């Protein structure tokens, strides 16, 4: 006895349900080397 | 689906994720693709190393500008695989096996992987067989093997691309198999030189180059070496006609393995090298050999770092040759090209038995009188040659007019004097040095054999001087 | 439900972006789960959330 249902649109709803523009916000600096944490499309 | 995602981007190198279950082998080739419009273009990532976590680092073989973590990768399933047939002959090719002269030529042709294991054991056989090229240092002190494994050792700018362009003139313009020349990280002047050099002699009908050049990342000069051997293999396993295989620089594939490997996560060894340096050039080396009734000639161009035989890339692969001429910075300074030092340069078939009692006697007594003549030169330089033996003022008279008369006008050196090249017999050769070791030419000065073919011309330029002989 | 879900990995990765807040992921599961809840015990749903 298995839900062997497989609705993939249960799925669906959830990722695509997900504008603005990718921020990176400094993570650390020094010595002219700088780590930016975000920006997940560079 | 079952495809993976780009996680890390430092260099050359790219780690990617994939669902459990769908773990590309290790040497796999993988697509990935980069959108940006003035660098759009397809990656071909080599799978490297499974680093757990379904993680797998891969090595880009193009260059990874305008990637982005998180696109798709694709998993094609099998290694990198190129052309072969007799359809490669008379073309140029990528180190993925594109087609660069025409674009698309070879889509259609059987694709052999360019990962393979060397021969077994039971199939090699030694070759002792001399091929005679026709230059008087070579065929005298280091006779080339037919069907071996030869090469040429340099520093930087000695005489290496040279002596290789002039040996393709010799050996392959006339010769009844097929060539494969791999430019393994390389000037892009000197291959496209090397193209029309070979169309305008028409041996290019006979030929198929690869490459990959010093603009590339190091994972084409990684793999480069492998595509050509590739296609040579398949010469010589299928067709079975007497290959030949040039390979301008397969230091080359050295130092590109040296250049990922801390990015691959390696503790280097001694000198910066990666700690499979002797491993890795096993590996290519063993492949690039001749079986039992199938031959494969070989001949690779080996850079020798800051001049330094004892650099642990040269000195590996010295273990793996059958002949090696050993090029000079010593010798290039003094105008004597081609620029061998007779007293490092070796044969394995400079035997009693192979070249005969008469060409060996020559060549002990021509190696004797440099070697005496090397360790008198300081005392020379600082006491003067008047403090010698007259038994050590003769021997140092027919050295030096033997160091000159081992140089030769190369074919492929009339670009930089204005002469045309010789060939010289390889019995003139013998007679010739038996004369100079006997000193039937110490009357004869210094030059005049400087730079000449056999011993009419040594006759004709002694005349031009005012001397006989 | 073990069985369930990592011979179907797509959705499995799916409840695997740390990076989402994290309600996100069971926001899904719980859409799954009672899909229909023949998994007639709701204390599995309150361990696996
Ligand atoms: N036989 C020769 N005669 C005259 N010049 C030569 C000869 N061999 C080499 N040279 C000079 O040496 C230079 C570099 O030689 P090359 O073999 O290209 O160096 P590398 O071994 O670094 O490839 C050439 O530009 C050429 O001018
Ligand atoms: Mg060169």
């Amino acid at each position: 006895t298995i839900p062997a249902d497989d609705i993939q649109s249960a799925i669906e709803e959830y990722v695509s349900s997900f504008s603005r523009e990718e921020v990176g916000t400094v993570v650390d600096a020094g010595d002219g080397i700088a780590h930016v944490e975000g920006l997940p499309s560079v | 689906d079952t495809s993976g995602r780009v996680v890390r981007v430092t260099g050359p190198v790219v780690d990617v994720e994939f669902p459990r279950g769908s773990i590309p082998e290790l040497f796999n080739a993988l697509h990935a693709e980069i959108t940006f419009e003035s660098l759009a273009k397809t990656l071909t990532l080599e799978v490297a190393q499974h680093l757990g976590d379904n993680l797998v680092r891969t090595i880009s073989l193009q260059p990874t500008d305008g990637l982005v973590r998180g696109v798709e990768v694709i998993d094609t399933g099998r290694s990198i695989s190129v052309p072969v047939g007799e359809g490669v002959k008379g073309h140029v090719f990528n180190a993925l096996g594109d087609c660069l002269d025409e674009p698309g030529y070879g889509e259609k042709f059987e694709h052999w992987s360019i990962h393979r294991k060397p021969p077994a054991f039971e199939e090699l056989e030694p070759r002792t067989e001399m091929l005679e090229t026709g230059l008087k240092v070579v065929d005298l002190l280091t006779p080339y093997v037919r069907g071996g494994k030869i090469a040429l050792f340099g520093g930087a700018g000695v005489g290496k691309t040279v002596l290789i362009q002039e040996m393709i003139n010799r050996i392959a313009r006339n010769f009844g198999g097929t060539s494969v020349f791999a430019g393994v990280g390389e000037r892009t002047r000197e291959g496209n030189d090397l193209w029309v050099e070979l169309a305008e002699a028409n041996v290019l009908k006979d030929t198929a180059l690869v490459f990959g050049q010093m603009d590339e990342p190091p994972g084409t000069r990684m793999r480069v070496a492998l595509s050509a051997l590739t296609m040579a293999e398949w010469f010589r396993d299928e067709q079975g006609q007497d290959v030949l295989l040039f390979i301008d620089n397969i230091f080359r594939f050295t130092q590109a393995g040296s250049e990922v490997s801390t990015l691959l996560g390696r503790m280097p060894s001694a000198v910066g090298y990666q700690p499979t340096l002797a491993d890795e050039m096993g590996e290519l080396q063993e492949r690039i050999t001749s079986t039992r009734g199938r031959s494969i000639t070989s001949m690779q161009a080996v850079y020798v770092p800051a001049d330094d035989y004892t650099d642990p890339a040269p000195a590996t692969t010295f273990a793996h040759l059958d002949a090696t001429t050993e090029l000079s910075r010593a010798v290039f300074s003094k105008g004597i090209f081609p620029a061998v030092d007779p007293l490092a340069s070796s044969s394995t078939i400079l035997d009693p038995s192979v070249v005969g009692d008469e060409h060996y006697r020559v060549a002990q007594e021509v190696i004797r009188i440099l070697q005496r003549y090397k360790d008198l030169q300081d005392i020379i330089a600082i006491l003067g040659i008047d403090e010698l033996s007259e038994e050590d003022k003769q021997l140092v008279n027919r050295a030096r007019r033997i160091e000159r008369f081992l140089s030769q006008n190369m074919m492929a050196a009339e670009q930089f004097t204005g002469q045309p090249g010789s060939t010289v017999p390889v019995k003139e050769t013998i007679e010739a040095f038996d004369r100079l070791c006997k000193g039937d030419f110490d009357h004869v000065p210094e030059q005049a054999f400087f730079l000449i073919g056999g011993l009419d011309d040594l006759a004709k330029k002694a005349e031009s001087l005012g001397a006989k002989l | 439900f073990s069985r369930i879900l990592d011979v179907q990995p797509r959705l499995a990765i799916l409840l695997g972006d740390c990076a989402v807040p994290a309600e996100g992921r069971v926001r899904l599961l719980r859409k799954v789960l009672e899909r229909a809840d023949s998994t007639v015990n709701p204390v599995v749903v309150a361990l696996l959330s």
